RNA sequence: AAGGAGGUAAAAAUGGUAAAAAA
RNA sequence: UGGUUUAAUUCGAAGCAACGCGAAGAACCUUACCAGGCCUUGACAUGCUAGGGAACCCGGGUGAAAGCCUGGGGUGCCCCGCGAGGGGAGCCCUAGCACAGGUGCUGCAUGGCCGUCGUCAGCUCGUGCCGUGAGGUGUUGGGUUAAGUCCCGCAACGAGCGCAACCCCCGCCGUUAGUUGCCAGCGGUUCGGCCGGGCACUCUAACGGGACUGCCCGCGAAAGCGGGAGGAAGGAGGGGACGACGUCUGGUCAGCAUGGCCCUUACGGCCUGGGCGACACACGUGCUACAAUGCCCACUACAAAGCGAUGCCACCCGGCAACGGGGAGCUAAUCGCAAAAAGGUGGGCCCAGUUCGGAUUGGGGUCUGCAACCCGACCCCAUGAAGCCGGAAUCGCUAGUAAUCGCGGAUCAGCCAUGC
């Protein structure tokens, strides 16, 4: 009954983020559902080589965002505890939600 | 153009009302040739303005709900 | 000119339709992606300075 | 005569960001804003002392001020006093909640930036260009990597004809993906107009 | 479902040819010289910029 | 069929463009 | 774009490499061109003097705004005082003032960016030899390859930046994951994967595995070579991003910097309009056409990608439509753009400038936005032109490539988008 969702900039500490925190819910409470892959979010940008009229001949680049899922299913006093606070994602954001 | 309404200068319609609270003297100097030839403008001398001169159109009929400026050629040279 | 558009575009006029993009790492209205709030050429050193965030050397 | 941003290059796993931190599509923007400040006011009124990285860590309001530079001790104050005025003008012009960070690598002949930043800075006071400077790809590779490549372009002494001049030693290859090459640009300046300074230390494989 | 009808009948064709080569090993070593096991390596390469149809290159002037 | 060399036949519609100079 | 013209027609790029090029959103904005009205310690910044008002809300005249004279209220805070008194800063102003400013000129002053030869196959170092030495060497010699890619010869043996290669997109398989999917397993079903449940299958996204002439038959002094096998994948498996040493005194101070040079109540600012959309030609690139593989009307399905909170808007209603009114859901693989077109199934047209073609144009509505004349787009009735397949010569294209056909986005109120 609890959905949180990953909104991040790396798959690198994305994942890494995943992996112990799911564990440590199944460690203070129970199943914890898999640290589901959203279709990862990416934007596209186009610009030229230079300054200089040419239309023709570029440079492509492309935002990098990622976005992930965990669930669980028990409130326990000792999964609320430790998956509030320990916590440190540096440059990733999430979203609780309930359901 | 417009749809619901009709564009013209407020201050046209204000400058209507006291030329014609005397039937006054010649002239209307419009320092903006936008401003629809809308039906309350009778006939007058427009002196439009170009941005060049003062373009002064005797106003008939064959041209009402169409713009005041849509007169002045103002584009010099023709073919 | 130059300086007095950055300075239209800061103090933002009357009616809507008068404002327009502007480049604040460089000065320029046309062009300027308005999602980073730069130009093409602005947009393009700050990527390759290594300096733009979430955006990478697309070569998809 | 290219060369595609060699740290642009990297963008795989050979070069983190200088700016890690959540940016969520709408305030990204006024972000990389804010934060592009932060950074060239450092740049200028932070220098003294030589920096290469300007990354900074945030999230909600948090805020990193993490640097990278040549030198802490004469750049943190006399009482730990230069960190205050600096880290409090940030904080004035960023209201949120800032930490600062003087993080020092022990050496400066590793790391292309400031290499090429002293380079610049021998020739902005008036320096025999060719010799100095290659003497300096020469101290770096008394350092210890496998190649410097320090070319320098833009007038040489004035003579109107602002060339480049050539200045290297050891293999370099840019092309090659797990090279691990720092580049660092320097800007010259003389009274008689701009000319260029490119560094570009190739470090090792297997990384 | 996906992509096009006349491509979903090919990939019908490989469908089929990959289901039966599961519950009959034998049919496999002599449909190879068929090719009923090859997949694809024809989709569609990307717009390539500087250029129309990702190949078809603007006109040409000089004079 | 190799080179190298010795004597015989081949192949350019036209082209004017300067200059103290920069290392 | 060339021109010419224009009060002004902002500027730049000039074989190939300038011509749907900066410019991927010129109504006034943009804006740097013309005219007029105005402003000028200035649109900005750093600061000294004399004095003042605190700041600041607000009003008229007045006009095109820019702008200009003038008008009501007003008095937080700091140094000593239950009274009066003077001064400090936040602050706006007037005069001198240090000063700013230029999309003014010079890419023959430049960094940087980039274009190019051109993915060109080159460029080069150590040591040994050759020559009095410059320097030659390798790398000069032959097959072959996309390749200075690989083998042989050889006064050389190597090595480096490039080549390749590792990074990625993309086809087969692997581990995890389950509000997309799913009866594949079962229960029900207003019979909708809708109501429970699974993750195998679609799938979504991170760590992987897999292909190396590794093997089988023969050919070649080797490289290499033909054929064959297992394989999703055969000998470079497909596309990308990667572009050396360097030529071009290439281009750009008009994105950005920076030497000089010039101006400085104007070559600076505003505002307002006009304009860069001009028309007698010329040319470049592009669109739809001239059509029976055709166009018109009916009917039913398979897209990937991207976008979307004062945005996307489902939905119902309104109108012939444009589009508007009421009104669910979404910071989204869970709500929406969205109607794919081509295909296919049913009938017309029946070789005619044709129901082919939508150019000209008037007649009226809406929508945008302050406002649409020069100058937006969209829609409704009608006019329905040219044009019946294009010589001198020339564009691209070797495999999901030609062509055909549709879709999303960047910038955007709108749209000149047949552009990218």
């Amino acid at each position: 009954k609890i959905r949180i969702k990953l909104r991040g900039f790396d798959h690198k500490t994305l994942d890494a983020s995943a992996q112990k925190i799911v564990e440590a819910a199944r460690r203070s409470g129970a199943q914890v559902s898999g640290p589901i892959p959203l279709p990862t979010r990416v934007r596209r940008f186009t610009v030229i080589r230079g300054p200089f009229k040419h239309k023709d001949s570029r440079e492509h680049f492309e935002l990098r965002t990622h976005n992930r899922l965990v669930d669980i299913i028990n409130p326990n006093r000792k999964t609320i505890e430790q998956l509030m606070t320990l916590d440190l994602p540096t440059g990733v954001e999430i979203e609780i939600k309930t359901v | 153009s417009l749809k619901k309404g009709v564009f013209v200068d407020d201050h046209l319609l204000e400058k209507v009302l006291e030329l014609n609270a005397k039937g006054e003297k010649r002239l209307i100097k419009t320092w903006s040739r936008r401003s629809t030839i809308v039906p309350e403008m009778v006939g007058h001398t427009i002196a439009v303005y170009n941005g060049k001169q003062h373009v002064p159109v005797y106003i008939t009929e064959n041209m009402v709900g169409h713009k005041l400026g849509e007169f002045a050629p103002t584009r010099t040279y023709r073919g | 000119a130059r300086k007095a558009l950055i300075e239209k575009a800061k103090r933002t006029p009357k009616f809507k339709v008068r404002a327009y993009t502007r480049c604040v790492r460089c000065g320029r209205a046309r062009s300027v992606y308005r999602f980073f709030g730069l130009c093409r050429i602005c947009l393009r050193e700050l990527a390759h300075k290594g300096q733009l965030p979430g955006v990478r050397k697309a070569s998809w | 005569g290219n060369k595609i941003h060699p740290i642009g290059f990297r963008l795989g796993i050979t070069r983190d960001w200088e700016s890690r931190w959540y940016a969520g599509k709408k305030q990204y923007r006024h972000l990389l804003l804010e934060d592009q400040r932060i950074r060239g006011l450092l740049e200028k009124e932070l220098y003294s002392a030589g920096l290469a990285r300007v990354d900074i860590e945030r999230a909600a309001d948090n805020v990193a001020v993490t640097v990278h530079v040549a030198k802490p001790g004469v750049v943190i104050g006399r009482g730990g006093e230069r960190i205050r005025v600096l880290r409090e003008e940030l904080a004035k012009l960023t209201g949120k909640n800032v930490a600062l960070n003087v993080q020092e690598v022990q050496n400066p002949n590793l790391s292309a930036p400031l290499v090429a930043q002293r380079v610049a800075e021998q020739i902005e006071r008036r320096f025999a260009v060719r010799r100095a400077i290659k003497q300096a790809v020469q101290r770096v590779m008394e350092s210890g990597a496998k190649g410097a490549k320090v070319i320098v372009s833009g007038r040489i002494g004035g003579a109107e004809q602002a060339r480049t001049e050539w200045a290297a030693q050891g293999r370099v290859p840019l092309h090659t993906l797990r090279a691990n090459i720092d580049y660092g640009f320097a800007l010259a300046r003389t009274t008689y107009g701009v000319l260029g300074v490119k560094a570009y230390i190739f470090l090792g494989e297997v990384i | 479902r996906g992509g096009g009808k006349s491509g979903q009948i090919d990939a019908i064709k490989l469908g089929i040819a990959r289901a039966l080569v599961q519950y009959n090993p034998d049919y496999r070593a002599k449909l190879k010289p068929l090719g009923f096991l090859t997949r694809d390596a024809r989709v569609v390469e990307r717009k390539k910029y500087g250029k129309h149809k990702a190949r078809r290159a603007p006109q040409y002037s000089k004079r």
